[PDB]
RNA sequence: CCUUCUCAAACAUUCUGUUUGGUAGUGAGUGAUACUCUUUGGAGUUAACUUGAAAUUGCCUUAAA
């Protein structure tokens, strides 16, 4: 199992606009479209880096 | 010039004589011949004053009351085209909200929404082609107090809309001027702002700056500075 | 009959009004040269935006029977009346400031005239109100002979050409119901759909 | 159920009584 | 003559408020199957940050779902439905929900206005226009219940 | 026969919404049913069975 | 002539309709075997007047061009 | 029983005494109408008087247009007792020389 | 029962800065003393706050049938 391109996309938008301050990235009101829990951004891009980096 | 030591004066007698407004709030008053019998156009003057009285108003409206908000109505155009960020953040300034003229129809159409949201600002900026049908949106409130009443600002460059133009516009209105109404009487008054405003070493130079237009514009007959129903200082005389 | 409709009545004929009050004051006072209160001291003309030259320049009148809330004024009554234009001379510096005015109320190539004036054909003659067609030329000899008109063309070409024919023929000369019909009106209504200072609308 | 009883009361309000139970 | 809560009906808004919350109503009207498809369609080109959509609320289910939560702010009652019972109960609900509530004569006319062929019961939640929305629900207030 | 009924229960305005289940986060978030079809209408696009709109106006001709 | 025309004309459309369509295709057979827009030996008739350009007044050149 | 006198209130921006003559003429010719007018603008303050003919004739147009509706707002007919009559309502060197007295007057008095 | 006056000129050469003119308003209500004038005949101005667009009487017909 892997991540769509698009999900990757926005991913790396998020890691981009917050880094890894989860806390900030949970309240971006127009990158975080979809209003995901901090665990499951957090397992995203953990999983998104150990793809990527 | 007019004497410096005067105003050096009433500022101390302002400062012994002190409603926060009716505290710390100076304004200078000016009688006249009552100009534009015949007319009742709400144009407004903007003095060239070398102080950005608005930074403080930023800084210090953080604990006040009436939080200070920046509106900038923008025609049709303007507003479908970061841009309030990228070339006036630097400068400790922003225009926080973006008004076009369909809106005020639309969504402000209601006096009971349109009166509490014009309340929330108080740099209200225009653009120069849009200014004329301002009026036939807001109504009169707005116009009732020298904030609220929209400013004229030159947003075009060769008739065409301009990001420079806009930026330099805006910054020389935040900290290289001061509106002031003309009304269809003898009294015309500034409201310079409160005492915290350009501690009064540059007080001296604000209000002799304005004295200056005052004199020179017009055919002034008296000048006094006044706090809120407090007694008039005089100020200058001329005859 | 509801008060509705004579309410909109009067806010429309007040609004339109004070539209036209303050493009006559404009008028009146670019007249005396005084640019010096005014928004706009020249003139316009919109097709864009484009400068009204001082040449009068004939161009075809067309209704555009509205804006229906606005009842007629007075001033715009007496100038359709004389222009004859209320049933549904030449742009000189005299005639803008009436032609303006009616404005709202209204809006070419050789192509065009010709067949407009071949086609229309309106020609007053005597029952007294008959004004059926061009029947045919000897009748424009007979009645209009005498300043050089031999026939119907050549009014079209003193029309088309700065002559005096056309001064002087001045004395001379979707539309449905039903489901069907509906919908086209309806589709026109967006292409149906005016500031003082503004330049005029064509 | 909080909701429920609400629902039955309502039915009884709408209802009105029976003609047995008007008797009483 | 019919028991109370029959009879409830034939009763309903006047000529001139029913125009006006049609009107109304009808600025709302849900996006029907063929512009949703498109609009659908050209997204997905695009594709090949977005605002909450705004539509008035019609199944009889859901409006009901909605009432009794006090989320509803005015709702349209048909009084030709052949079950009748689906709706003697819902004026009462909404009156001990204070919920205005309005019997527009034609269960047709309802669903004209909502794409649909008939239409049992038509209920707002959300407005772009409150002003317009607050100034008929007291219009229809003042005309149907202080009156009847 | 048909008395008046009198509204005992009606006359006090519930003061509480009666339901539970607080909201679900998708009637704060965008449908998810929305994104599905958007997906199914771009894997039909490259599977090339679905010719979108902007072709749709120039294949008229 | 290029004068106005002072009936049930649902036949008369049909008719034009039919005639329309019939003229197509005629003209289509035809050709196979822009300013202009906005001012508008077989025989003896080709043998003669040929090269003889004529001159039109206002009742080969046009003087309603002039206009 | 009410008088024919007829009071409204509410009017829409637009309304004047016209509507009032015209619309109500169409239920009945009325004595007279007027509109509230501020003294110092003519704009009107939304609201008016106006008597018919006969009693009847008003209490059946303040029936009939007892909670009417107009383009967003609420147009309230009231019937009024016996009088009230309609009335009052219509379609509304000496000087520098003192200069300085009073500057050297205000100069005085900023000391108090 | 529709819906709102969306830049004119000059200089400027900075990816365009300055001047003139251009801002003709729903109403009602509260408000602690300052600039004036006709000086009795009451009129023009001057901080601040509330608001359902709130309210009792200031002496041109195809938007057609």
């Amino acid at each position: 199992r892997s991540q769509s391109e698009r999900e990757e996309e926005w991913l790396e938008k998020l890691y981009k606009k917050h880094g890894d301050d989860y806390k900030k990235m949970f309240f971006d009101k127009k990158l975080n479209i979809y209003q995901q829990s901090e665990g499951d951004l957090k397992r995203r891009l953990l999983r998104w880096k150990k793809r990527n980096g | 010039a007019i004497p410096r030591e005067r105003v050096i004066k009433a500022v101390n007698e302002l400062i012994k004589f002190t409603e926060e407004l009716k505290k710390d709030l100076q304004l200078i008053v000016v009688n006249n011949k009552s100009f534009t019998g015949t007319s009742k156009s709400f144009k407004l003057k903007l003095l060239n004053v070398k102080h950005s009285f608005y930074k403080p108003w930023k800084e210090a409206s953080a604990t006040a009351v009436k939080d200070f908000k920046v509106l900038l109505i923008l025609k049709d155009s303007d507003i479908k085209k970061d841009d309030l960020f990228d070339q006036l953040d630097s400068e400790g300034i922003k225009v926080d909200e973006i008004i076009c003229g369909k809106d005020l129809k639309t969504v402000y159409k209601a006096y009971e929404a349109r009166n509490a949201f014009i309340s929330q600002f108080s740099l209200i900026l225009a653009d120069d082609s849009i200014v004329t049908s301002l009026p036939k949106l807001m109504g009169g409130k707005a116009y009732n107090k020298v904030e609220t009443t929209p400013i004229s600002i030159r947003t075009h460059a060769n008739k065409e809309f301009s990001l420079t133009t806009l930026t330099n516009n805006i910054k020389k209105v935040y900290m290289n001027q001061l509106p002031v109404k003309l009304p269809r009487g003898t009294t015309l008054n500034v409201h310079l702002g409160n005492l915290e405003w350009l501690r009064p070493e540059e007080f001296v130079d604000n209000v002799e700056l304005i004295s200056e237009q005052l004199i020179k514009a017009y055919q002034i007959r008296s000048i006094f500075i006044k706090t809120n129903r407090s007694p008039v200082l005089p100020l200058y005389y001329n005859q | 009959v509801r008060a509705e409709s004579i309410v909109a009545k009067t806010l429309a004929t007040s609004r339109e009004k004070e539209r036209i009050k303050r493009v006559s004051i404009l008028e009146d006072k670019k007249a005396k040269n005084e640019t010096q209160h005014i928004a706009s001291g020249k003139d316009f003309i919109l097709k864009e935006k484009t400068t009204y030259d001082g040449k009068p320049a004939l161009l075809f009148i067309v209704r555009v029977r509205g804006p229906l809330a606005v009842n007629i004024p007075n001033k715009a009554f007496k100038i359709l009346s004389l222009l004859r234009l209320v049933e549904t001379v030449k742009l000189t510096k005299n005639v803008y400031p009436l032609l303006k005015v009616i404005a709202p109320y209204v809006v070419p190539s050789l192509s065009s005239i010709r067949s407009l004036i071949q086609k229309r054909g309106r020609i007053i003659y005597k029952a007294e109100p008959h004004e059926i067609v061009l029947n045919d030329n000897n009748i424009v000899e007979e009645q209009l002979g005498d300043h050089g008109i031999i026939c119907v063309e050549d009014i079209i070409h003193e029309i088309a050409t700065m002559g005096e024919s056309f001064s002087v023929c001045n004395f001379f000369l979707v539309s449905g119901f039903g489901s069907l019909n509906r919908l086209r009106k309806i589709k026109q209504r967006e292409a149906e759909s005016n500031a003082a200072t503004a330049p005029v609308i064509e | 159920s909080n909701r429920t009883k609400f629902v039955r009361s309502l039915v009884r309000e709408i209802a009105g009584l029976s003609p047995y139970e008007r008797r009483l | 003559k019919v028991p109370p809560t029959i009879a409830q009906f034939q009763y309903t808004l006047d000529r001139n408020t029913a125009a006006e919350t049609f009107k109304l109503f009808n600025k709302y009207r849900p996006e029907t199957a063929a512009e949703k498809k498109e609009r659908l369609t050209k997204e997905a080109a695009a594709v090949a940050a977005s605002p909450k959509p705004y539509a008035v609320k019609y199944g009889l289910n859901h409006v009901v779902a909605l009432i009794e939560n006090k989320k509803a702010k005015l709702v349209l009652i048909a009084n030709d439905v052949d079950p009748i019972e689906l709706v003697v109960f819902l004026p009462a609900l909404c009156k001990k929900m204070g919920v205005p509530y309005a019997i527009v004569k034609g269960k047709a006319r309802l669903g004209t206005l909502v794409n649909q062929k008939t239409s049992a019961v038509a209920a707002l939640t959300e407005v772009r226009d409150e002003a317009a929305l607050a100034k008929l629900v007291s219009t229809i207030d003042a005309n149907f219940a202080d009156k009847y | 026969p048909y008395e008046p009924l009198i509204d005992w229960f009606t006359r006090h305005e519930e003061v509480m919404p009666l339901t539970a289940v607080p909201e679900p986060k998708r009637r704060f978030v965008p449908s998810k049913n929305e994104a599905k079809r958007v997906m199914k209408i771009v894997r039909a696009i490259r599977e090339g069975r679905i010719i979108p709109p902007k072709k749709l106006k120039e294949m008229k001709e | 002539f290029k004068f106005p025309e002072n009936v049930d004309f649902r036949i008369m459309l049909t008719f034009l309709e039919f005639y329309s369509t019939l003229l197509h295709f005629v003209l289509y057979k035809l050709y196979t075997d822009l300013k202009k827009d906005k001012i508008i030996y077989d025989s003896p008739v080709a043998s003669l007047f040929s090269a003889f350009v004529f001159y039109v007044s206002r009742e080969v050149i046009s003087e309603a061009a002039m206009d | 029983e009410y008088s024919g006198i007829i009071y409204v209130s509410r009017l829409p921006h637009g309304f004047h005494e016209k509507e009032l003559s015209k619309y109500f003429a169409q239920f009945g010719d009325l004595k007279e109408v007027r509109l509230a007018r501020n003294k110092k603008t003519g704009n009107s303050r939304h609201y008016g008087f106006l008597e018919f003919v006969n009693k009847e004739d008003a209490m059946i147009a303040q029936e009939s247009m007892n909670n009417y509706l107009l383009m967003g707002h609420l147009l309230q007919v009231r019937v009024l007792p016996k009088g009230a009559k309609i009335e009052k309502l219509y379609k509304y060197k000496q000087l520098k020389d003192n200069m300085k007295q009073k500057h050297e007057e205000r100069i005085k008095k900023l000391a108090k």
